[PDB]
């Protein structure tokens, strides 16, 4: 019985970073083997546990969230970065644990003309809890007039398309990212490697 | 109305720390993307630092460091605090509303900062005497060796301004300024109209009346 | 690092003119890209975000297109406020943001040589220890010339400065003015000194010399 991690990795569509995608991972058999060998990814980055032994972990729960973000921006997701991603978008917490993977995929997301699917939130009054997700789409309001769902002076729509093509430099073009939380709790552990 | 204004630019030595401050109207700090971008003398537009309505700063690496932007939401004032400042930062600094897709749709009116070791100097006037060979001939005024900017210079106490170029100052690698100040007239008139530049630098209080004529 | 490159430096129009220029991003960016109109000693003015979209209040008359790479902004009927320098921007709110380095719009004239004067340092200068040789070159347009001081005929490079005015409100031509600088022990060391103009106006290069002393 092993972990649908297919599911994750090797999904078609992603979620913009601002409506990131998190899929629970439970009672399964984890083979993290496809993060060794492949050297398929560009980042592959583990904080409080270490790389090479997660097939020897058991854990109580995985969380596989997933989406995609500039290269640039690669970077953000971390433990105590800033920026646009991590303030506004997706918050990793100070005491992470688990893993970030990270991978080209302009043949995939970038579009000729510009794909308009994949989207960031650009204005939000305060920076995000680690892992909050904020769908909201309601006009923001930059100064002290109410700006009604209405755009223009001071009143923006929080949201913007990443616009990616093809002809990007590397730093803008599409990433897509999983980020595996490994939970350790007082509970049973229902994700444990081979054997 | 919305506005952004500054102040808090000036002289300081190398070394020397300067707080800027820009006052807004119109839109909320807190709120927004505030940016600083700076503009030397005869360059392009530099961006310095942005904060994020978030509270997130940012720095360009050539102040990184070194500068510290902040915010006031019960004055609804954004601050740029200026350490160990180097010549190379003279510049007029703008504040402005940052909007990252939106560009940066309001701007202040900046504030000028000159970082400088050299001392407060009036300027010595030399005379670019009229060449003894239509018959125009081409004199002047050197004004040389002042600190800080800006001299003024009229001719005949203003009543002469047809012809009369001005040119913009250079920095010396000593740190001083240099400007000189032409004027195309008669040849005819150099053995009778006297011509007289007046150079004012009012940071040394100094006054030169220069008269220029032909030489021999 | 992304860098942005405005063409060209300068650029000369008339009024009613249709007139294009242009800002590279040496990678692809999207529509990433604002445009601002700045004028002598006033704060830049967005005119363009988003390649092509129109800031509010903005005239018409501006269009900005482009996508990835090259970007143009367009001025469809030119009036005489819109002579300025123009700047483009990679719009994203995180280090490392560029501006382009500018391109100054000017008014068209005709061509005109520069007339051009020499002149020596004065003896009171030459009291204090420094000498200043002066050449002016009045009057001239396009802005682009080129002086070259020459001392007993050998040309002088790194003791020199130079400063241009602008544009002339009423003639629309430039003057510009050259300085070089020596120590007095230098300059009593030798005899002939010239500065040599080469301007479009001119058919070969023009050279206004004096001799130390007389
Ligand atoms: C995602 O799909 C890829 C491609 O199908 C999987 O990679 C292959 O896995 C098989 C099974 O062991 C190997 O025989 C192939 O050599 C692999 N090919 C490549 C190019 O890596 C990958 O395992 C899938 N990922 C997940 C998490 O299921
Ligand atoms: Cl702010
Ligand atoms: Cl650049
Ligand atoms: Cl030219
Ligand atoms: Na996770």
């Amino acid at each position: 019985n092993l972990c649908p991690f297919g599911e994750v990795f090797n999904a078609t569509r992603f979620a913009s970073v601002y409506a990131w995608n998190r899929k629970r991972i439970s009672n399964c058999v984890a083979d993290y083997s496809f993060l060794y060998n492949s050297a398929s990814f560009s980042t592959f980055k583990c904080y409080g546990v270490s790389p090479t032994k997660l097939n020897d972990l058991c854990f109580t729960n995985v969380y596989a969230d997933s989406f995609v973000i500039r290269g640039d921006e690669v970077r953000q997701i971390a433990p105590g970065q800033t920026g646009k991603i991590a303030d506004y978008n997706y918050k990793l917490p100070d005491d992470f644990t688990g893993c970030v993977i990270a991978w080209n995929s302009n043949n995939l997301d970038s579009k000729v003309g510009g794909n308009y699917n994949y989207l960031y939130r650009l204005f939000r009054k305060s920076n995000l809890k680690p892992f909050e997700r904020d769908i909201s789409t309601e006009i923001y309001q930059a100064g002290s007039t109410p700006c009604n769902g209405v755009e223009g002076f001071n009143c923006y729509f929080p949201l913007q398309s990443y616009g990616f093509q093809p002809t990007n430099g590397v730093g803008y073009q599409p990433y897509r990212v999983v980020v595996l939380s490994f939970e350790l709790l007082h509970a049973p552990a229902t994700v444990c490697g081979p054997k | 109305e919305v506005q952004l204004v500054e102040s808090g630019g000036g002289l300081i030595q190398p070394g020397g720390s300067l707080r800027l401050s820009c006052a807004a109207s119109g839109f909320t700090v807190s709120r927004n993307y505030m940016s600083w971008v700076r503009q030397a003398p005869g360059k392009g537009l530099e961006w310095v630092s942005v904060i994020y309505s978030g509270g997130s700063t940012f720095y360009a690496d050539s102040v990184k460091g070194r500068f510290t932007i902040s915010r006031d939401n019960s004055k609804n004032t954004l601050y740029l605090q200026m350490n160990s400042l180097r010549a190379e930062d003279t510049a007029v600094y703008y504040c402005a509303r940052d909007g990252d897709y939106y560009g940066m749709d309001v701007w202040g009116q900046g504030t000028t900062v000159t970082v400088s070791s050299a001392s407060t100097k009036g300027p010595s006037v030399f005379p670019l005497a009229p060449s003894s060979k239509g018959g125009t001939a081409a004199l002047g005024c050197l004004v040389k060796d002042y600190f800080p900017e800006p001299v003024t210079v009229s001719w005949n106490s203003g009543a002469l301004t047809s012809g009369v170029h001005t040119f913009p100052a250079v920095l010396q690698s000593s740190g001083l300024y240099s400007l000189s100040s032409v004027v195309t007239v008669p040849s005819s008139s150099l053995g009778t109209q006297t011509y007289i530049c007046n150079v004012n630098h009012k940071p040394s209080n100094t006054k030169v009346d220069k008269r220029v004529e032909p030489k021999s | 690092d992304i860098q942005m490159t405005q063409s060209p430096s300068f650029l000369s129009a008339s009024v009613g003119d249709r007139v294009t220029i242009t800002c590279r991003a040496s990678q692809g960016i999207s529509s990433f890209l604002a445009w601002y109109q700045q004028k002598p000693g006033k704060a830049p003015k967005l005119l363009i975000y988003g390649a092509s979209t129109l800031q509010s209040g903005v005239t018409s008359r501006f269009s900005g297109s482009g996508s990835g790479t090259e970007f143009t902004l367009t001025i469809s009927s030119l009036q005489p406020e819109d002579f300025a320098t123009y700047y483009c921007q990679r719009l994203d709110s995180y280090p490392p943001i560029t501006f382009g380095q500018g391109t100054r719009l000017e008014i068209k004239r005709t061509v005109a040589a520069p007339s051009v004067f020499i002149f020596p340092p004065s003896d009171e200068q030459l009291k204090s220890g420094t000498a200043s040789v002066v050449c002016l070159l009045n009057n001239f347009y396009p802005r682009e010339a080129k002086v070259q001081w020459k001392v007993d005929n050998a040309l002088q490079s790194g003791n020199s400065q130079e400063s241009v005015t602008e544009q002339d409100s009423k003639d629309s031509t430039y003057s510009l003015s050259s300085t070089l600088t020596l120590s007095k022990a230098d300059y009593e060391k030798h005899k002939v000194y010239a500065c040599e103009v080469t301007h479009q106006g001119l058919s070969s290069p023009v050279t206004k010399s004096f001799n130390r002393g007389e």
